[PDB]
RNA sequence: GGUGAUGGCCUACCAAGGCGACGACGGGUAGCCGGCCUGAGAGGGUGACCGGCCACACUGGGACUGAGAUACGGCCCAGACUCC
RNA sequence: UAAUACGUAGGGUCCGAGCGUUGUCCGGAAUUACUGGGCGUAAAGAGCUCGUAGGUGGUUUGUCGCGUUGUUCGUGAAAACUCACAGCUUAACUGUGGGCGUGCGGGCGAUACGGGCAGACUAGAGUACUGCAGGGGAGACUGGAAUUCCUGGUGUAGCGGUGGAAUGCGCAGAUAUCAGGAGGAACACCGGUGGCGAAGGCGGGUCUCUGGGCAGUAACUGACGCUGAGGAGCGAAAGCGUGGGGAGCGAACAGGAUUAGAUACCCUGGUAGUCCACGCCGUAAACGGUGGGUACUAGGUGUGGGUUUCCUUCCUUGGGAUCCGUGCCGUAGCUA
């Protein structure tokens, strides 16, 4: 998982300003970190479905927070897209 | 079953259990008779009765 | 998920009257404050309230009971719900226990009882059937 | 180009699409409807007669006549049936 | 053998210029349950999840009113049904014009709820700050007791077995018993009507990576919610492929035995499998025989988890409150 260091660190440059938390985007960077770190173990450890579930759950609620901020508003989606590398 | 389940698959009603398949829907079919001969009923009931086997004008035995 | 408020409201009415509650506090809603209107103006309950909370505004309801300890409302079932809703035509407005119970009926001036309906010759929608 | 009248009705060239799981195309069934029987009702069945439409005329096709042809007893050709 | 049920008689019943049989169709059939069904066992919740389409939405602030009803004239053929009148001497029948004719059209005037459109807020949901318990999951490392086996001593006639006995292994030295060595599977007590996991199921430890759930601050987003046809992933054991491993246990298979009969129950053994690695297969009485989620509804008796606060020794299942999960009994109700 994130520690206090860098989950810190994320907040502040992907977040609107340096005290809000529960931004959208911050919940996409935290997620998307979290599962490319993930995605880089689970490479190693193969049958893990018990954490591959929770990597379903994680990618099931990127996609809902994505279609969320699409619905809403498009320019920062596609933004934030372009910005992260998410094919969607 | 819920009102999207209805509209989804339709209601079935039941499909009639037809008797009397020989006279395909008439009130009267005219045969020949083949043979005549005897048959014993079930166990409840036991007695030398008379049956016909009869041609239909339908073709059915 | 509360994905029927009026429904809800409704069961928690009934569910009170069997426990022989005195006061039930529920989210308050602007169909819930007109929906009171109608059954404290006819009778049912002794009077409703709409008070603040920690967050949004509430409503207590305060019903009666028969002198003999009867129950002021003997049932409640909805008739309109999401996914099935009902309406009806200035003539076809429903009858309930031969008029002497009430149904709720949404008309162009608002939320009116089947009397009000009949006589006015408005209709619209039949929110709860009221026994 | 064609039609009493717009239109792939027909022709040529351009583009690759259109219809499809809120059921395409496939298979069996069967003229549709005002109506008839039943049921308190919703509903189920059903299309006798009368009547409003449709399609058919020994089976398959085509065309002439005109304001009006699916042309029943109008025409031509092909098959079957019967007859001279 | 002594029929109100067969046939005959009488007598009686229904009906009637028609009376029965048969056959088609509705009904009772709520026996396809929209009105108006059920899912524990009677027939049924799939094995459990994520989640596309569809279906559905936690609040108020705002307009257009396309969902909607609101009325006015404006269509709905005749014929049939319903009301009244009218005549064929009443009789079916029609002489008779009204009345009926449940759907569809635009124009005039509404906005309460029910969509999209619209900007804002948070009681759902979600993250954010710190703590928490845990057989959660995968890899690797490691200890112990024991079975079995090899080797080697001591050591004597049997060891082992069931209701009893022989197959069995022993005089080539069995059993036992002691030293050493090998090696595979599995971790008693902790350990319970306890933890976790969505579900199968999962516990000797150590480390490595990591999932999930909960408590207070409630900082921030703000209708993102719910569940899901198809699809796809997970999924006990048994079975299959490939190559390792293979103590114990043990289908099938041999013998001993009981039995009239035993292709079994029991005994001797004993190959698949049982374990490793990767693929497979996807079924269980996959049960809580009850799908998931939310709201409401008297209590009693316990566990574990975390919080606070006070008798305050401030030691303390001393006392209070809180929220999560977890056993049993019980009102009202429901239920065959
Ligand atoms: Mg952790
Ligand atoms: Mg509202
Ligand atoms: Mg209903
Ligand atoms: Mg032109
Ligand atoms: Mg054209
Ligand atoms: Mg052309
Ligand atoms: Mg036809
Ligand atoms: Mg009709
Ligand atoms: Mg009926
Ligand atoms: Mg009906
Ligand atoms: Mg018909
Ligand atoms: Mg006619
Ligand atoms: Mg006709
Ligand atoms: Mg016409
Ligand atoms: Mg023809
Ligand atoms: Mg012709
Ligand atoms: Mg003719
Ligand atoms: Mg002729
Ligand atoms: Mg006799
Ligand atoms: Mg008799
Ligand atoms: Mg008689
Ligand atoms: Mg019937
Ligand atoms: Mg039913
Ligand atoms: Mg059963
Ligand atoms: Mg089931
Ligand atoms: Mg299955
Ligand atoms: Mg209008
Ligand atoms: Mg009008
Ligand atoms: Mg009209
Ligand atoms: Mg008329
Ligand atoms: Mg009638
Ligand atoms: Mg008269
Ligand atoms: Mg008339
Ligand atoms: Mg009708
Ligand atoms: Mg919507
Ligand atoms: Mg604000
Ligand atoms: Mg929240
Ligand atoms: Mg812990
Ligand atoms: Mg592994
Ligand atoms: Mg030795
Ligand atoms: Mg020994
Ligand atoms: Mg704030
Ligand atoms: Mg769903
Ligand atoms: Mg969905
Ligand atoms: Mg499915
Ligand atoms: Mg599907
Ligand atoms: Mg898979
Ligand atoms: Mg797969
Ligand atoms: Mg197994
Ligand atoms: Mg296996
Ligand atoms: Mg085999
Ligand atoms: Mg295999
Ligand atoms: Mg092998
Ligand atoms: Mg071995
Ligand atoms: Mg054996
Ligand atoms: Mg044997
Ligand atoms: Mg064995
Ligand atoms: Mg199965
Ligand atoms: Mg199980
Ligand atoms: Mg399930
Ligand atoms: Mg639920
Ligand atoms: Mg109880
Ligand atoms: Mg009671």
């Amino acid at each position: 998982a994130l520690t206090a260091e860098q989950k810190k660190e994320i907040l502040g440059q992907y977040g609107l300003h340096d005290t809000d938390t529960g931004s959208p985007e911050a919940q996409v960077a935290l997620l998307t970190k979290r599962i490319q770190d993930l995605t880089e173990h689970l490479k190693v450890h193969k049958h893990d479905h018990h954490s591959r579930r929770g990597l379903l759950l994680l990618v099931g609620r990127r996609r809902r927070l994505l279609k969320y901020v699409a619905q809403v508003d498009v320019a920062r989606y596609r933004s934030l897209i372009e910005r992260l590398g998410l094919r969607r | 079953p819920t009102i999207q389940q209805l509209v989804r698959k339709g209601r079935r009603d039941k499909i009639a259990k037809v008797k009397t398949a020989a006279l395909k829907g008439s009130p009267q079919r005219r045969g020949v008779c083949t043979r005549v001969y005897t048959t014993t009923p079930k166990k409840p009931n036991s007695a030398l009765r008379k049956v016909a086997r009869v041609k239909l004008t339908s073709q059915v035995e | 998920t509360m994905t029927d408020p009026i429904a809800d409201f409704l069961t928690r009415l009934r569910n009170a009257n069997s426990a022989y509650h005195d006061e039930v506090t529920l989210p308050h809603s602007k169909l819930k404050a007109n929906i009171a209107e109608i059954l404290k103006r006819e009778g049912y309950i002794s009077d409703y309230r709409t008070e603040d909370a920690r967050v949004g505004k509430s409503l207590v309801v305060q019903l009666k009971y028969g002198p003999s300890r009867e129950r002021s409302i003997a049932g409640l079932r909805r008739v309109s719900k999401p996914g099935l809703r009902v309406y009806a035509k200035s003539t076809n407005l429903p009858r309930v226990l031969g008029g002497l119970g009430v149904a709720i009926i949404s008309t162009s001036s608002g939320l009116l009882t089947d009397r009000q309906a009949a006589r006015q010759g408005v209709g619209g929608e039949v929110l709860a059937y009221v026994w």
